[PDB]
């Protein structure tokens, strides 16, 4: 940041000298891990695709990625969980069904 | 034998993967030196400001040998001949309206460029025309043949838009290689217009030239 | 471990696998008894981070519970009021069905602590539950300073008062400006809101 | 403490009025006037 020193504009505030504290783990509560990664992996190659994601790549495959948006948007809760979601489906077909 | 040593469904970084480093080393089969080639899908779109056409100094060479014919005027061809080649007149046309090609690219200057426009129907087709899309026009001549000689590359996207372009040789090492691929990119990123769309490298992948081919991210 | 496995694989429910299970398992259900004995979790994942243990004192039990909307009682629909009181069929209980499964089970073992309980699986009728109890006497439990708490008076019958899980969700029992009517407990807040305070000094 | 009880008085003369103004301003059109920025950068 930095502040101006002034109380409106832009960096509006007081100048304090600053400090910047050591990171709290939670707030990586999200992050990968090595053991999900592989875990989530095996599992869906374990139990394959699901009839809604189904629907889903063929969707693409035939109509593009904003049909499939729109759908994966409805069927799942939001917009950007269904990018999220139609990204996922992609990247099944690229790395299997081509290279 | 080739394709196992590559995994498709890999995508590999700078370094694991040769793409301009080690493991394609490997790869490039033949008794020559070949040289190893950068490839892009870009999204990029028919208009013409969305293409992606510049130049890259790579730091390490493409290591071939390219001979220049340049044609200039003045104190201009006087510098011409402190790095080129063949030093050309605006009277030496002719002689390459005749018959003589033997040069690899050609290099003019702005004052040239009248003269210049007798040559472009026999230079056009094999895209040797002199343009400042890739910089072969300008007045400091004397230090962008030293550009094209130390090897700086073209550029240029086509109607497939691909974009495409020779980054070394296999043979150069793997550190010298590396360097030569990231300078590229790094103009290939800046030079992407921002009226193109998400993602402007889509795809990456560097073959040699007979081998197969591995993706970088 | 393989609990993570687990894990990841009852997230996947509508997968080949899952549901070949689902639709085999809920009509094993549905001819047992509507309550009855588990002899073991059948999500042992679920479970044990539920706080189950495999231990004696540590009890499993399978309950099924009508699904759908709360019939409004009443003879005939007549309400007997305002039209604003005149709905019957679209009245919806302010309880899970999750809470009807443990209460029902709990009184079923007055003896056993209600601790947890997981949903298995439903169809059209109902809703399944495994319901995971303690029983405060065993001394396998007594002595265990990780859960002889449960053995303490406060928690006679906690499934009945909203205080699993499931009874403090809906019981609204959260901090936030989302929770300020239900949260220190909504019939309190009420009372405290609307209770007139006299100073001996009048202020 | 924050300073002293006197000291002596600097007037670069900017009427600290203005320069609230002024501030004030500034985020007022910052969001526009970085919209003419993309849409000057366009410029083919």
């Amino acid at each position: 940041t930095v502040k101006t020193g002034i109380a409106i504009g832009l960096n509006k505030g007081k100048k304090v000298t600053s400090m910047t504290p050591a990171p709290k783990i939670s707030y990586k509560k999200g992050a990968a891990s090595n053991r999900t990664k592989f875990v989530r992996s095996l599992v869906r190659e374990i139990a394959g695709l699901s009839p809604y994601e189904r629907r889903l790549i063929d969707l693409i495959r035939n109509s593009g990625e904003k049909r499939a948006r729109k759908v994966a948007k409805k069927r799942l809760g939001s917009f950007t969980r269904a990018k999220a979601k139609v990204e996922e489906m992609n990247n099944i077909i690229a790395a299997s069904r081509r290279h | 034998m080739s394709k196992i040593t590559s995994s498709q469904v890999r995508e590999h970084v700078k370094e694991l993967l040769k793409y301009s480093n080690e493991t394609k080393k490997r790869n490039f089969l033949e008794t020559v030196e070949l040289q190893v080639g950068l490839k892009n899908y870009d999204p990029q779109r028919d208009k013409r400001f969305s293409g992606s056409l510049k130049l890259p100094n790579c730091p390490r060479p493409n290591m071939s040998i390219c001979i220049f014919g340049d044609a200039f005027d003045v104190d201009r061809a006087k510098s011409c001949g402190v790095d080129a080649m063949s030093v050309d007149d605006l009277k030496k046309l002719n002689k390459n309206k005749k018959l003589i090609k033997k040069l690899s690219k050609k290099y003019n200057a702005f004052i040239a460029s009248e003269v210049l426009i007798k040559q472009v129907p026999r230079l056009l087709g094999p895209q040797l025309s002199k343009a400042g899309k890739f910089p072969t026009p300008v007045s400091h001549n004397d230090d962008l043949y030293g550009k094209v000689t130390d090897v700086r590359s073209t550029i240029k996207f086509q109607l497939k838009k691909v974009l495409c372009l020779a980054v070394a040789v296999g043979n150069v090492e793997m550190e010298e290689d590396v360097l030569v691929n990231q300078i590229l990119m790094s103009v290939n990123f800046f030079v992407s217009l921002l009226k193109k769309n998400w993602q402007n490298v889509g795809s990456l992948v560097v073959k040699s030239s007979m081998g197969p081919a591995f993706r970088l991210y | 471990g393989a609990y993570k496995y687990l894990e990841e694989l009852q997230r996947k429910k509508q997968s080949d696998v899952l549901r070949f299970l689902q639709r085999v398992r809920v009509w094993e259900y549905r001819q047992k008894n509507v309550i009855h004995r588990a002899a073991r979790p059948t999500r042992p994942d679920k479970a044990r981070r539920l706080g189950y243990k495999a231990k004696q004192g540590f009890v499993i039990y399978r309950v099924r519970v009508r699904r759908g909307n709360r019939k409004r009682p009443v003879p005939k629909g007549a309400t007997y009021g305002k039209p604003t009181n005149q709905g019957v069929n679209e009245l919806k209980y302010q309880r899970s069905l999750r809470a009807t499964a443990e209460e029902r089970v709990g009184r079923r073992a007055a003896n056993l602590r209600v601790l947890n309980s997981y949903w298995v699986n439903q169809d059209s009728t109902y809703k399944y539950f495994e319901v995971i109890l303690v029983d405060p006497q065993h001394k396998a439990i007594r002595r265990d300073a990780r859960y002889n708490w449960i053995c303490d008076p406060v928690h006679k019958h906690r499934e009945a008062r909203g205080l699993t899980a499931t009874g403090k969700k809906s019981r609204g029992i959260n901090k936030g400006h989302k929770f300020n009517n239900t949260k220190a407990g909504r019939r309190k807040t009420w009372k405290r809101q609307n209770t007139l305070s006299l100073w001996r000094y009048r202020k | 403490a924050t300073d002293v009880e006197a000291r002596a008085v600097q007037d670069n003369g900017e009427s600290a009025f203005r320069t609230l103004r002024l501030a004030r301003s500034e985020k007022k059109f910052r969001g526009i006037r970085e919209k003419r920025a993309r849409e000057k950068a366009e410029a083919e």
